[PDB]
């Protein structure tokens, strides 16, 4: 297994999943250089679970998935195994057990514009909690009262929310670009290694 | 049930986009005065206003007597409330518009010397720098009945339409006028004795006034004779300082009568400009200065926008600008300062002010959007100014290097201080209160207008001690020749203010364990009491004011007594100055006029 795993090109993209409909992309049979990721190098968090960022270049797995999506500053903090807010609670949590690593990085340059970059999106009204990288891209008309709805009334919302993003906001409203790698111990051969096992 | 947390919590994310984008408007009208941005700050405002409306009727229909959550109350209260949304559509952009008129006014108003006529100058840099300097009555005459003139005359229209328009939004509010408007600010709902009703503030505001206005007396005289050696015959010995020769344009500080007021002259010098011109200071280096001491305390450091948005010098682009001090809080984490800071002491200490101001900001913003403010607009005024306190004292001065580090310590040098004190802090408070009562009685319909100015002056001499030195008949506005008449924002807050003052710090440095005299206390390098503020300052208005005070200082309501206190050796001094004097003015003797 020679050909080296395209973790550079999860993060090396125009532009990023929005966090209620985030992405995923499943890196499979190569050998896994953990080295691009600092191509973008500038982290505002560097968190993983069960393995070490010192030790990744080491990391025999079966599989590893690379999730992606644009989030708050404020909402990074989110993205962590027991965590509660609108980000965990209606567009994406993880499991108790994550081994894993968060990766997050600011990205205002790109994503925020003068006028609002109101192609960012995410769910602020959610009958009930999602389950650990559980996904839900709905648009219906969430009903807060007893009462029957109707579209974007009253008691009766838009489900989904965008974020102004401008360049003068501060830093904890400007976008961050999250990369949750996982890795999979299945019981099959270890086919995504790294250079120095 | 609740349903008000839901649709609360619609609103803030919608609010927070929306108010960013007026202030962003605002700001970029503020640092830069065209008709372009002053007609996009309209647009900003309008859609402000328009969305304010249907989301304040959306809130009237929960009925704020099934919340228990006082949270979620204070919330919806503050959002039942809809002000501008009561004035409408035509009335929404007129007023803007008189708003609008009246702001350009103020910051590109140009008066001209009668002997250079060639020479016209602006207030926000020029005619303040003559105002700060000078000792010819003439020069500072023709300078203040020039700007009164040429601006308070261009006003005064404006100010009568204002009035009516801003007093018909209060009664859409249900509101007796405008005046009872801005004395809600001092309303709380919550338990036992925290409760607060708007009709007491007038009442705690004329009880503590009388306990000031002793102390006012007697520094008054002393500044009278004092006076009296550089204008002999312009000024009587028993009757009231002429008002173009105070500290300013108005007679709001009389900090640039310390020159001819300093108790001990051949003293170390309170004043520190000097110091700072000679030190090669600027405008970056005194905002640095007033950043490490919140960080001495264990505050934040400002945000990179603060540094990278933020008005410090004055534009030399061509640009016009309005240049009076200001603390931006944007709504985003987007804090700035609008300010035109020159390099003196004055503006160091303000510079303190308005970075407390943008400390606050970054303090509360864990609160709810509709929570997100003071405990009361004192408290925002006060938390600026409490630093201050610390950052003036002589021992700080000295640790900066801007003092000559030698120790000549003594109550001499402590009355020094105590009196360049006095002239900023005891001098404004007749002032004030003076021109926000004033304010009131217009709002309340008590002075026709035919008598405006007639009963402005009539209170200024009878409250303040102030008389005018040529005549103004109504066809003058004066009042609105000050920004925040004309730049409608409410004025007993910077009342309040200094009296809440002297309790936090008192409470402050009894953390600190300062020992001695509530004056030489200096809260720097103290964690213990920045934590002590931070803890009320995360707050904000999500609990009573009066509570607020009582978790640092011990009172639910105002408090002269640290005040007092703080000034007591200058009151015996400054006594003994005036024992062969009259400690008082009277309104028969006028100055030619
Ligand atoms: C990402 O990788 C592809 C590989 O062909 C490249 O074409 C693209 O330019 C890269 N992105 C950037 C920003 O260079
Ligand atoms: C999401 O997946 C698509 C699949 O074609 C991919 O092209 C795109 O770059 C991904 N976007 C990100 C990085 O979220
Ligand atoms: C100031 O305003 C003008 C017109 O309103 C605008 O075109 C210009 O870009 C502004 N200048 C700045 C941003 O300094
Ligand atoms: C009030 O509501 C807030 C959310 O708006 C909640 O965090 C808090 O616990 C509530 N307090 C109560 C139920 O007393
Ligand atoms: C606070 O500590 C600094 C750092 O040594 C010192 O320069 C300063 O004088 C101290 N502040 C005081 C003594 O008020
Ligand atoms: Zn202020």
């Amino acid at each position: 297994p020679t050909n080296l795993c395209p973790f550079h090109e999860v993060f090396n993209a125009t532009r990023f999943a929005s966090v209620y409909a985030w992405n995923r992309t499943r890196i499979s049979n190569c050998v896994a250089d953990y080295s691009v990721l600092y191509n973008f190098a500038p982290f505002f968090a560097f968190k993983c679970y069960g393995v070490s960022p010192t030790k990744l270049n080491d990391l025999c797995f079966t599989n590893v998935y690379a999730d992606s999506f644009v989030i708050k500053g404020n909402e990074v903090s989110q993205i962590a195994p027991g965590q509660t807010g609108n980000i965990a609670d209606y567009n994406y949590k993880l499991p108790d057990d994550f081994t894993g690593c968060v990766i997050a990085w600011n990205s205002n340059k790109l994503d925020s514009k003068h006028s609002g970059n109101y192609d960012y999106w995410y769910r602020s009204f959610r009958k009930s909690k999602l389950k650990p990288f559980e996904r839900d891209i709905s648009t219906e008309i969430y009903q807060a009262g007893n009462k029957p709805c109707k579209g974007k009334g009253p008691n009766c919302y838009f489900p989904l929310q965008s974020y102004g993003f401008r360049p003068t906001y501060g830093v904890g409203h400007q976008p961050y670009r999250v990369v949750v790698l996982s890795f999979e111990l299945l019981h099959a051969p270890a086919t995504v290694c790294g250079p120095h096992h | 049930e609740e349903l008000a947390k839901t649709f609360l919590d619609k609103f803030n994310q919608e609010a927070e986009d929306l108010d960013h984008q007026r202030s962003l408007a605002a700001w970029n009208y503020n640092t830069n005065i065209t008709k372009e941005n002053t007609e996009k700050m309209n647009e900003a405002e309008a859609k402000w206003s328009a969305f304010y409306e249907e989301q304040s009727k959306l809130a009237k229909d929960y009925p704020l007597q099934e919340i228990q959550n006082f949270t979620l109350k204070r919330q919806l209260q503050a959002l039942q409330q809809s002000g501008s949304s009561a004035l409408s559509a035509n009335k929404r952009e007129q007023l803007n518009t008189i708003l609008n008129t009246m702001s350009t006014i103020y910051s590109t108003g140009k008066v001209c010397n009668p002997k250079k006529p060639q020479e016209c100058l602006l207030l926000e840099p020029g005619l303040d720098e003559i105002m700060a300097n000078s000792t010819d009555y003439s020069e500072r005459l023709w300078v203040w009945e020039g700007w009164r003139s040429e601006v308070g005359k261009q006003l005064r229209p404006l100010y009568e339409e204002y009035v009516v328009l801003k007093n018909e939004m209060a009664r859409a509010n249900n509101y007796e006028d405008y005046g009872d408007y801005w004395r809600g600010d001092y309303e709380a709902e919550g338990a036992d004795g925290y409760g607060y009703n708007r009709n007491q503030l007038i009442e705690d505001v004329e009880r503590t006034f009388a306990e000031i206005k002793p102390l006012y007396e007697h520094l008054h005289a002393y500044v009278r004779a004092k006076l009296m050696n550089t204008y002999p015959s312009y000024i009587s010995p028993t009757g009231c300082l002429p008002a173009h020769l105070l500290g300013d344009m108005w007679g709001r500080f009389w900090t640039n009568l310390y020159s001819l007021t300093v108790p001990f002259p051949e003293k170390p010098n309170i004043d520190v400009t000097d110091a700072m011109i000679n030190q090669n200071w600027n405008a970056v280096r005194i905002f640095k200065e007033a950043e490490k001491f919140f960080v001495s305390v264990g505050l934040p450091n400002m945000t990179q926008g603060f540094w990278e948005n933020s008005m410090l010098t004055e534009p030399t682009d061509g640009r016009k600008v309005v240049c009076h001090p200001t603390a931006w809080d944007l709504q985003k984490g987007d804090f700035r300062i609008k300010m035109c800071t020159k390099v003196t002491m004055d503006n160091f200490l303000t510079a303190h002010h308005e970075m407390g101001h943008i400390q606050y900001d970054m303090a509360y913003a864990m609160q709810p959007y509709l929570l997100r403010n003071g405990a009361n607009e004192g408290f925002h005024e006060a938390v600026g100014e409490i630093m201050s306190l610390s950052a003036s004292t002589p021992k700080h001065l000295k640790s900066i290097g801007l003092l000559p580090s030698d120790f000549r310590e003594d109550n001499e040098t402590e009355i020094n201080f105590l009196l360049k004190q006095a002239l900023t802090i005891v001098g404004t408070l007749p002032f004030t209160y003076m021109l926000e009562k004033w304010r009131w009685m217009v709002f309340k319909g008590e002075i026709p207008k035919d008598q405006w100015m007639k009963k402005w002056w009539e209170m200024k001499r009878e409250i303040v001690g102030v008389m005018e030195p040529v005549p103004h008949d109504e066809t003058y506005c004066d009042p609105a020749a000050l920004y925040h008449v004309s730049n409608d924002f409410s004025f007993i807050r910077y009342y309040t203010r200094t009296i809440y003052q002297f309790q936090f710090q008192e409470a402050l440095c009894q953390a600190a364990k300062h020992e001695g005299p509530l004056h030489k206390c200096d809260i720097s390098n103290s964690t213990e009491a920045g934590q002590k503020l931070l803890n009320m300052l995360r707050l904000g208005k999500s609990k009573p004011w009066t509570l607020a005070l009582e978790n640092v200082v011990g009172a639910r309501n105002m408090d002269v007594r640290p005040l007092l206190n703080y000034f007591e050796p200058l009151f015996g001094w400054l006594k003994d100055q005036n024992r062969n004097s009259f400690v008082g003015w009277n309104t028969d003797w006028s100055p030619y006029t």
